[PDB]
């Protein structure tokens, strides 16, 4: 089955550099042209680079030309975007994509990796529980408050991915301090409360922060 | 080649038809005959996924509910018998002339019946206090429409400038939204007061619901 899996994103200083990687599987990689597309914070989609199957031609838009290099490793079926002299405007989610030749369409997409170009240092979040009570009550709601981090993203799962129904992980909010915070909540049967275990699994890769908070009444 | 979409957002009821339009700056015929115009849908939390290419060609797997048409400058996608799983952002896209470009997107929104939120409050955690700050969380769960008003009160004094709010994208199982609002205070300010209230105004409540707790 056809897949693209991206890695390498993270926080970098203005005028720094960073290389993205995109591991392909399931198809004859070196027989397709491949691209990178970025999605800005306003959700605009922009084409950033394309490389022919031969590796012979490379195509970039004017905003990126001279700074970004798309390349590929054919033994390992991996796609790369070397990004250098990064600017503030380069911050975005970056996707790799397979550009089918007959139709010229993008038919498989990566999951995305996010790049944040900023002068500020990373800061790892604090993780605080949102305990179920008679005040969050036959369903009770509990949660996790992931406070004061930079940059995005933070991911949250519950019971290591075992719990998903009634899970709401909210978009990050900006604090006045310029740091983000987010909530992740879940509703459950209140009868389960005494008996079943509820933990949030929180990762912030840029600060190598990995926390599990058991949330109890 | 600017691609411009309308409407920017499109409420539609289940079973109904949705129509989205895409206009290009210049013509998007590639001097090969074909015109490389394409429609993508990006569902919440997912990558964009290909629906239509070369104007009217369904990409494999794409239900027969989706169709494309249009000529040279003007393109339409139509979605008949809209299902809840169809909500998200639809994008048009042009690889006829270089650089390839995308329109700015149209949000498909599922119209359903009003639903008042389930409102819960969470006091600060002892853990957070020990560190110097106090966050009070207010959750409005699974409501419709997206508009909700949340007022924070500390000993009945309306609060301003000291809270943040976000709302989830529309949910596919039941077409509702959820909202979290956080009131952030000093340990000190938190300690001086008694009554922490979150009061919610919404289209599905005849009058406001206040959930409170006493420190």
């Amino acid at each position: 089955e056809v897949k693209l899996v991206e890695s390498g994103g993270g926080l970098v200083k203005p005028g720094g550099s960073l290389k993205l990687s995109c591991a392909a599987s399931g198809f004859a990689f070196s027989t397709y042209d491949m691209s990178w597309i970025r999605q800005t914070p306003e959700k605009r989609l922009e084409w950033v680079a394309t490389i022919s199957s031969g590796g012979s031609y490379t195509y970039y838009p004017d905003s990126v030309k001279g700074r970004f290099t798309i390349s590929k490793d054919n033994a390992r079926n991996t796609l790369y975007l070397q990004m250098s002299s990064l600017r503030s405007g380069d911050t975005a989610l970056y996707y790799c994509t397979r550009f089918r030749y007959d139709g010229w369409y993008f038919d498989v997409w990566g999951q995305g990796t996010t790049v944040t170009v900023s002068s500020a240092s990373t800061k790892g979040p604090s993780v605080f529980p949102l305990a179920p009570s008679s005040k969050s009550t036959g369903t009770a709601a509990l949660g996790c408050l992931v406070k004061d981090y930079f940059p995005e993203p933070v991911t949250v799962s519950w019971n290591s991915g075992a719990l998903t129904s009634g899970v709401h992980t909210f978009p990050a909010v900006l604090q006045s301090s310029g740091l983000y915070s987010l909530s992740s909540v879940v509703t459950v049967p209140s009868s389960s409360l005494g008996t079943q275990t509820y933990i949030c699994n929180v990762n912030h890769k840029p600060s190598n922060t990995k926390v599990d908070k058991r949330v109890e009444p | 080649v600017l691609m411009t979409q309308t409407p920017l957002s499109l409420p539609v009821s289940l079973g109904d038809q949705a129509s989205i339009s895409c206009r290009s700056s210049q013509s998007i015929v590639h001097s090969n005959g074909n015109t490389f115009l394409e429609w993508y849908l990006q569902k919440p939390g997912q990558s964009p996924k290909l629906l239509i290419y070369k104007v009217s060609n369904r990409f494999s797997g794409v239900p027969d509910r989706f169709s494309g048409s249009g000529s040279g400058t003007d393109f339409t996608l139509k979605i008949s018998r809209v299902e809840a799983e169809d909500l998200g952002v639809y994008y048009c896209f042009q690889a006829s002339h270089v650089p390839p470009t995308f329109g700015s997107g149209t949000k498909l929104e599922i119209k359903r019946t009003v639903a008042a939120p389930s409102v819960f409050i969470f006091p600060p955690s002892d853990e957070q206090l020990k560190s110097g700050t106090a966050s009070v969380v207010c959750l409005l769960n699974n409501f419709y429409p997206r508009e909700a008003k949340v007022q924070w009160k500390v000993d009945n004094a309306l609060q301003s400038g000291n809270s943040q709010e976000s709302v989830t994208e529309q949910d596919s199982k039941d077409s509702t939204y959820s909202l979290s609002s956080t009131l952030t205070l000093s340990k000190a300010d938190y300690e001086k007061h008694k009554v922490y209230a979150c009061e919610v105004t919404h289209q599905g409540l005849s009058s406001p619901v206040t959930k409170s707790f006493n420190r």
